[PDB]
C-alpha cells in the first residue's frame, strides 16, 4: 500500500499530466519489445513491424482503454483486488495471459511515463508508480 | 546474440548518452534502490542517501562497464569475465536483481533521451542489458 | 484444493520421510541455484555439491523446512495465516526474493518424484504443484 | 554455453534415458498439461487426455529434438534453427512456458532415473534445458 504522502504525490501528478496517448504507446512498446505478446492480439491486424504496431489504430484504441482501467485503479488504491477481480477472470480463464506479462506491461508503462514527462518524473515519484503497477499486476494475477 | 541492427541501435544510443554516462549510472542506481528496496541489501557498506559519494562512484563504475560492453558487443563474455566471477561467485547476486537494474537503466535513458528512445531503440537496449545480465550471471 | 484432492495429497504425504526429503530439497536448491547460498553463510562449507549435501546444518534446516510444509498440509484452507510468521522472517528480515519460494517448491516436487517414482503420478504431482504455489504465495504475502 | 562438466553430465544422463526418450517426452507433456493447464491452449486441436496418441506422438518429437541437441551441444542455434522459427515467430510461445516444460521434464527424469539424477546431474540438466529454451526463444 502507498503511504498518505505517496498517494498524494501520485494523485497530483496524474491530475496534471496529459495521458490520452500514453496507453497506446505502452501497449505498442509491449508488442515490439516482447513480441510473444502479439499472440493475444491477432484480431488487431498488422503487427508485422515496429512502425505497423505503433501506427495500428486498434493498438492505440485498446491502449487507451487499458490506461482508463489503470486510472480507475488509481481511484481505488485501497481495494485493487476488488477493482480488478472481473478483469482477472477475463485475463486468466478466457484470454490465458500468463501473469508475468502484467508486470512487464506495468514496467513498460513506467518507462513511457518517464519518456513523456521528463524531470518531474523523479526517482521518488517513479518509486510510487512502481508500487501502483505492482499492485495492479498482483490484483490481475489473484484469480490465477 | 544481438542482431546487427540491435548493435547499431545500442551504439547510437550510447553515443547520445555521451558525457552523461556516469551521471545516468548513478541515477539508475538511485531509481533501483528507491523502487526496489530489497536491492539495498547488497550494499550495507554504502551510504545510500541521495547524492552520496558511494552511489555516485558506483554509478560511474557501472557506466564504465556498460561503455566497455558497448565497445565489445561481439565478445561480452571475454570483456566482462572478471565482472561475471564477481557477481555470480563472490557476491551471489540473485538473477532477479539484474532485471531490476536493467529496468532502472531504461527508465533513466527514456527520461533523458525522449526523442531518441523509439520503440525499436527501446527493444534493442532491452536486449543489450539482458545480454550483459546473462554474461554476469553466466556461472549460474 | 477440493476435499477429495486434499485427501489424496494427505494419504501420499503420509509416506514421506520427514528426516530426509527436506534436507535433499534444500541441498538441491543450494546446488542448482547457487545464488541461494548467499542466505546461508553461517552454515559452513557449501563450496561443493558433496559438501552441500553432506552438511549437517543443511540437513537440519531442511527438516525444519519440511516440517513447515507438513504444517501447511494440515491447514490448506488458510496457508496465509499459517505462514504469516515465516513471511515476516523471509521478507522483512532476510529479504529473500519471492521468486526463490517458487524455486524451492519446484525442487521439493522434483525430490518427491525422485523418491517416490511411479507412485508420484501426474495427477498427484499436479495437486502438489497447487500446494507449493499456495505456500510460495503465502510466504510472499508481506511483499 | 554449457561447461565441459555439464556437457559430460548431460550426455551421460541422456545415454541412460536411451530408448525411453519418447516415453519420457510423452510423460513430461502430460505432467505439463495437468500441472499447468494454460499450456493446453497452445494445442487446441489436440486431445490432451491420458493415453492420447497426439500426446504420445508429440512427446516423441520433443524427445527427438532433445536427442539432436545432446548430439550438437557445441552448436544448438544451428541444430535447432527451424524449431526456433516455429516456436518464436509462428507460434509466439510465451517464454514462461519453456520453464514449465523444463520443470516437467526434470520431474519425469527424476522419477525414472533416481540413481542417476544426482544434485550435480540435476544442475547440469537444468542448465541444458534452459539453454535449449534460450535457443528456441532466441528471436525474442
Ligand atoms: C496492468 C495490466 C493490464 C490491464 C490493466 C489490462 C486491462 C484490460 C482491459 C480493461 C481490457 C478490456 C478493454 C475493453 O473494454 O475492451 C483488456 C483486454 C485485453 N487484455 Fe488486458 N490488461 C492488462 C494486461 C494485459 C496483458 C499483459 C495482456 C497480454 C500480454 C493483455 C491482453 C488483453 C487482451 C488480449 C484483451 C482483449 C482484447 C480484445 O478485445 O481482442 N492484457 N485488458
Ligand atoms: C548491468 C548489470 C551490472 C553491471 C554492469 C555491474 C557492474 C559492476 C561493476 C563495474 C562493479 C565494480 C567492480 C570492481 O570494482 O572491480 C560492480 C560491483 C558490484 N555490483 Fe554490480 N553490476 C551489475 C549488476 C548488479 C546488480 C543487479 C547488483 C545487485 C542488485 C549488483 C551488485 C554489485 C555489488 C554489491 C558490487 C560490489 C560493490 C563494492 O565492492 O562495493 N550488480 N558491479
Ligand atoms: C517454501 C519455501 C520455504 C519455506 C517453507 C521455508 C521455511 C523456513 C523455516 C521453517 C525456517 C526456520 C525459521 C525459524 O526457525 O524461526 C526458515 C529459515 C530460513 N530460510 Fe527458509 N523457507 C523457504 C524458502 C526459503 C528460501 C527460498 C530461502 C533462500 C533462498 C530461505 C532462506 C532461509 C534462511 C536464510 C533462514 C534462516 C536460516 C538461519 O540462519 O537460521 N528460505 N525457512
Ligand atoms: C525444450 C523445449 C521444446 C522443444 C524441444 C520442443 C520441440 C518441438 C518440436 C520438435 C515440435 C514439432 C516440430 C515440427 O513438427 O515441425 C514442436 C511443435 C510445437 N511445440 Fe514445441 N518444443 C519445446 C517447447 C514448447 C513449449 C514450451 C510449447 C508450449 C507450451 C510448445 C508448443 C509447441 C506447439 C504448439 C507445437 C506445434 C504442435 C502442432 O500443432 O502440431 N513447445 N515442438
Amino acid at each position: 500500500m502507498l503511504t498518505a504522502e505517496e498517494k498524494a504525490a501520485v494523485t497530483a501528478f496524474w491530475g496534471k499530466v496529459k495521458v490520452d496517448e500514453v496507453g497506446g504507446e505502452a501497449l505498442g512498446r509491449l508488442l515490439v519489445v516482447y513480441p510473444w505478446t502479439q499472440r493475444f492480439f491477432e484480431s488487431f491486424g498488422d503487427l508485422s513491424t515496429a512502425d505497423a504496431v505503433m501506427n495500428n489504430p486498434k493498438v492505440k484504441a485498446h491502449g487507451k482503454k487499458v490506461l482508463d482501467s489503470f486510472s480507475n485503479g488509481m481511484k481505488h488504491l485501497d481495494d485493487l483486488k476488488g477493482t480488478f477481480a472481473a478483469l482477472s477472470e477475463l485475463h486468466c480463464d478466457k484470454l490465458h495471459v500468463d501473469p508475468e506479462n502484467f508486470k512487464l506491461l506495468g514496467n513498460v508503462l513506467v518507462v513511457v511515463l518517464a519518456r513523456n514527462f521528463g524531470k518531474e518524473f523523479t526517482p521518488v515519484l517513479q518509486a510510487d508508480f512502481q508500487k501502483v503497477v505492482a499492485g495492479v499486476a498482483n490484483a490481475l494475477a489473484h484469480r490465477y | 546474440v544481438l542482431s546487427a541492427a540491435d548493435k547499431g541501435n545500442v551504439k547510437a544510443a550510447w553515443g547520445k548518452v555521451g558525457g552523461h554516462a556516469a551521471e545516468y549510472g548513478a541515477e539508475a542506481l538511485e531509481r533501483m534502490f528507491l523502487s526496489f528496496p530489497t536491492t539495498k541489501t547488497y550494499f550495507p557498506h554504502f551510504d545510500l542517501s541521495h547524492g552520496s559519494a558511494q552511489v555516485k562512484g558506483h554509478g560511474a563504475k557501472v557506466a564504465a562497464a556498460l561503455t566497455k560492453a558497448v565497445e565489445h558487443l561481439d565478445d561480452l563474455p571475454g570483456a566482462l569475465s572478471e565482472l561475471s566471477d564477481l557477481h555470480a561467485h563472490k557476491l551471489r547476486v540473485d538473477p532477479v536483481n539484474f532485471k531490476l537494474l536493467s529496468h532502472s537503466l531504461l527508465v533513466t535513458l527514456a527520461s533523458h533521451l525522449p526523442s531518441d528512445f523509439t520503440p525499436a531503440v527501446h527493444a534493442s537496449l532491452d536486449k543489450f542489458l539482458a545480454n550483459v545480465s546473462t554474461v554476469l550471471t553466466s556461472k549460474y
